[PDB]
Order: structure tokens, then sequence, then C-alpha cells
């Protein structure tokens, strides 16, 4: 089947700025290209059909054009709400398939991340389960580290990660870090310490506490 | 107005066949291929396949091949997919687009439908446990104090989560629902000014609509 290669896979880029994307198809596809936007609630919209035209009440900020195998899609100058996922689609020859997609996201200061570190709730321990919670809310940019610490010591299981997209008001991105234990291996040891990892700061931010601190 | 209009939501258990349907107005249906695209969560878009109705032609892509079925009515305007042998991978969302069978550029994908949810789960309806996240006291930072709930072990999505009933907004991050068993986890986060707290509640409110649970949790100060 015909192969579209999209790139870049993720790209930054400020309100005002051009972008463009790319789809590399690995056979011939005529102009036979469509360049379709993905909204965070779902919704898809075609932007271009056959490489370079546009869809009535599409702003002329978008284009497309060709290039050899290579298929571009570019947006002269960013508006907010142009900050989603594309996908390229090739109806040359079915099977028809997408390229990978691309998800703009909008450059923004750097900011480190808000660390804040939750011992489990007594109704929980009533229960049998022992869940510690750490938060890593609003930082810049989106790589980031969380390591566990036990008594000293580096966990890896029992921890469940979720992430946010990022925000539309103030451009950052937040972390929830979840470390589940039984009751009883929770309170074989001491020192519960969640780490983070990123680049405003060359070493770690580190919260703890001590359960046989109260 | 040209529009297609998908069928609702849908939960399974695994090995059972769900029906999908594309329901169309606004235009001459047998003249449209009618397009099944799926998108599983956090991935890209995949080709599923196609039928011209009302015609013996359809198409699909491999992968598909024992797994999804495509069925038209000419009488109700109405495409169908059926996914037969459901297992955890088929939970996607899944969309139809139409594509014109004819010689005009401008009529190929042009317009899409809004999407099908399908999950596929053993699972029974649970109600989730609501814990509040107290600090276990730390310095309390010196400006402000984040506060949370953790909502576990619930089943099927969604949950709202809300803090003192939507008063409390500003400072809010309720992250994504996550699998821990065959069950739902999240947790919310409020940051208010540490003037606020303890000197008086924050209270998470949770709600659960299908096992009819609501519920409200005060976040009480550990002073140990």
């Amino acid at each position: 089947d015909i192969q579209m290669t999209q790139s870049p896979s993720s790209l930054s880029a400020s309100l005002g700025e051009r972008v463009s994307l790319t789809c590399r198809a690995s056979q011939d596809i005529g102009s036979s290209l469509n360049w379709l936007q993905q909204e965070p609630d779902g919704t898809i919209k075609r932007l271009i059909y056959a490489t370079s035209s546009l869809d009535s009440g599409v702003p002329k900020r978008f284009s497309g054009s060709r290039s050899g195998s290579d298929y571009s899609l570019t947006i002269s100058r960013l508006e907010s709400e142009d900050f989603v996922d594309y996908y390229c689609l090739q109806y040359a020859t079915s099977p028809y398939t997408f390229g990978g997609g691309t998800k703009l996201e909008i450059k923004r200061a750097d900011a480190a991340p808000t660390v804040s570190i939750f011992p489990p709730s007594s109704e929980q321990l009533t229960s049998g389960g022992a869940s510690v919670v750490c938060f890593l809310n609003n930082f810049y940019p989106k790589d980031i580290n969380v390591k566990w610490k036990i008594d000293g010591s580096e966990r890896q299981n029992g921890v469940l990660n979720s992430w946010t997209d990022q925000d539309s008001k103030d451009s950052t991105y937040s972390m929830s870090s979840t470390l589940t234990l039984t009751k009883d291996e929770y309170e074989r040891h001491n020192s519960y310490t969640c780490e983070a990892t990123h680049k405003t700061s060359t070493s770690p931010i580190v919260k703890s506490f001590n359960r046989n601190e109260c | 107005q040209v529009q297609l209009q998908q069928s609702g939501a849908e939960l399974m258990k695994p090995g059972a066949s769900v029906k999908l349907s594309c329901k169309a107005a606004g235009y001459t249906f047998t003249a449209y291929w009618i397009e099944w695209i799926r998108q599983r969560p956090g991935h890209g878009l995949e080709w599923i396949g196609e039928i011209l109705p009302g015609s013996s032609s359809t198409n699909c892509n491999e992968m598909f091949k024992g797994k999804a079925t495509f069925t038209a009515d000419t009488s109700s305007n109405s495409a169908y997919m059926q996914l037969s042998s459901l297992t955890t991978e088929d939970s996607a969302i899944y969309y139809c687009t139409r594509d014109f069978s004819g010689d005009r550029s401008n009529l190929y994908f042009d317009v899409w439908g809004t999407g099908t949810t399908v999950t596929v789960s053993s699972a029974k309806t649970t109600p989730p446990s609501v814990y509040p996240l107290a600090p276990g006291s730390a310095a309390q930072t010196n400006s402000m104090v984040t506060l949370g709930c953790l909502v576990k072990g619930y089943f099927p999505e969604p949950v709202t989560v809300t803090w003192n009933s939507g008063s409390l907004s500003s400072g809010v991050h309720t992250f994504p629902a996550v699998l821990q068993s065959d069950l739902y986890t999240l947790s919310s986060s409020v940051t208010v000014p540490s003037s606020t707290w303890p000197s008086e509640t924050v209270t998470c409110n949770v709600a659960h609509p299908a096992s009819s649970t609501k519920v409200d949790k005060k976040i009480v100060p550990r002073d140990c």
C-alpha cells in the first residue's frame, strides 16, 4: 500500500509565525492529497483538497503545495486556534492512507513545575489500599521525568501517570503521578518522595513526606 | 445541509459484535462512497473501509479482514459497519465520511461525521471511591496551597469533578482517567491562596451518573 510519511510529528511555534508540514508519498499519488485538521474535542475538518485548493470557509492563511514526492501544508501566520493536530490523506489508490499526524503546540517561556505530594487518606487506608499522589503542575516545556523514592530507593512498579493537554489560558502542561500500594506494603516504609526532572533547573524538584511524622 | 449523523457511544463485552451507523441527509445517497475511519486513543487516523450504496461494491484495509463488515440501506439513507469478535484494542472513535463516485475533486472526504466511541471491556458498572488529598503538613510553600481529590476504581467513564459546586474553578487541573485494573482512576487538584485554607473548607464534588453516585468530599487538614 502507499505510505505517507508525515513530518514533523510535533512542532512548537509562536503566534504569528509561519509553519509547514510535509507528507512524503512512497509512490506517485498525483494531486490526490487532502489535509485535515482535528480539534481537541475530536472534530475533523477538511482544509485542503487536491493538494492545493482551499475548502470553503477555510481561512486564507492555509495553503497546500507539492514538490516532487513531497506535499506540504503551510500556515502563513499562526493564530491561536490553529494549534491542534493535522493529517494528510492520500486518496490516489485504495487502501487509502493517512500520514501519522502533527501536533502543533504554542511556544512560551520555560516554567518549572509546582510539585505537591500527598499521603494516602485515612478512608483509603481503611479500605486496604494506599495511594500516594504527586502533582506536577504548570510546567513548560512538556518533557518531564518523574521518579518515586521509597526510604531512599527508586520505585517503579505501581506508578500510573496522567498528563493534561496544553492549557489554553497559560500554555503550560500539568501531570499527576500516582503510586499505589497495599496498606501493609505502605506501612512497611517511612519516607516517600516524588522527584521531577525538567529543563528549567539543573537539579530535581523533590517533595517528600514521612508517614511516621504523625 | 449535507450531514452525516453517527450512532451513539457503545460499550461492549470482549468477543461481542457491535454495529455502528452513519445516517446521511442532504445529498444523493447512492452517489457517494461511505468511508469508515478508526482512531485509537492518542493515536493517528486509520482507514478501515468503504461501501457504495446500494451496490455490492465494498473495499477494506487488509488489517480488518474478518473484523469489519459494511452494509447499506438506501431506503433509510443509512450505512453500517459491524465489528465482530471485539477485543480491548478495538476501543476507539470511529468516524464516517464520504467520497463521491465520480470526477469532482472537492467531493472527496469533504464532510465528516463527529464520531462514535466504542469501549470494549468486561467491567461492571462501579461507583468511584472518592479520597481527600490534604497536605502531609509541609512548608505549605509561602503563597499558594494545592489540594486535591483522588477518584478511584469507577466504571464506566465519565465522572464530573467540581470544587465548591463550580464557584472555585480558577486553580484547577482535572487529569484524564487511566485504567488501574479494569477500572478507572483520576485525580483533580486545586491551587488556592494559603490565606484561604485551612481557614475555611475546600470541597470536591464528584458525580458518576452511570452508578447514580453524587459525593462531596471536604478537604480536612491533617494536623497529623
